[PDB]
């Protein structure tokens, strides 16, 4: 299959009509390979996989306030770029 | 045709096969895991834990294996590597995956 283009959403829940609350949501790309021999000699814990990504993330957001209360932030631009964690 | 951003699944790659004592990298053939996932930030402030980040991963393994050439006196020359049955977008699994972010092209010998 295609997956859908890391790009801004319309986050449904949080946007009010003239003010939509926008959300980076798509596809990145991601591989997982053996991890290198090089690799294993680096590593304290040997994983047997390394697995190499970029998850859909902001490249920029706004804090905002919505609805009362939710305290919220819109997606102004989007990328592949880190997963962290 | 070739969908552009083409969901996690196994491609055909060449795992580059070393072992210390032995003189020469074999790079071997087989497939590997590789495409696109669907993820997204919470824009909701607040939550917890953190929503983490699914990843291309391995769904399925079998294993072959092959003699490096020139190994010495009683090393074992017959090294295993992994061939992807499948593909699957999930969880990268820290305790099993050494996860982390693009490299330049790392399963050449060396
Ligand atoms: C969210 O950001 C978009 C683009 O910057 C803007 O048009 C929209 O009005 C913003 N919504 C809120 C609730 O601030
Ligand atoms: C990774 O290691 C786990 C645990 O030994 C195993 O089940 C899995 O098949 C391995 N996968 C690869 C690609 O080596």
């Amino acid at each position: 299959q295609d997956c859908p283009e890391c790009t801004l959403q319309e986050n449904p829940f949080f946007s009010q009509p003239g003010a939509p609350i926008l959300q980076c949501m798509g596809c990145c790309f991601s591989r997982a390979y053996p991890t290198p021999l090089r690799s294993k000699k680096t590593m304290l814990v040997q994983k047997n996989v390394t697995s190499e990504s970029t998850c859909c993330v902001a490249k920029s957001y706004n804090r905002v306030t919505v609805m009362g209360g939710f305290k919220v932030e819109n997606h102004t631009a989007c990328h592949c770029s880190t997963c962290y964690y | 045709k070739e969908p552009l951003r083409p969901r996690c699944r196994p491609i055909n790659a060449t795992l580059a096969v070393e072992k210390e004592g032995c003189p020469v990298c074999i790079t071997v053939n087989t497939t590997i895991c590789a495409g696109y996932c669907p993820t997204m930030t919470r824009v909701l402030q607040g939550v917890l834990p953190a929503l983490p980040q699914v990843v291309c991963n391995y769904r399925d393994v079998r294993f072959e294996s092959i003699r490096l050439p020139g190994c010495p006196r009683g090393v074992n020359p017959v090294v295993s590597y992994a061939v992807a049955l499948s593909c699957q977008c999930a969880l990268c699994r820290r305790s099993t995956t050494d996860c982390g972010g693009p490299k330049d092209h790392p399963l050449t010998c060396d």
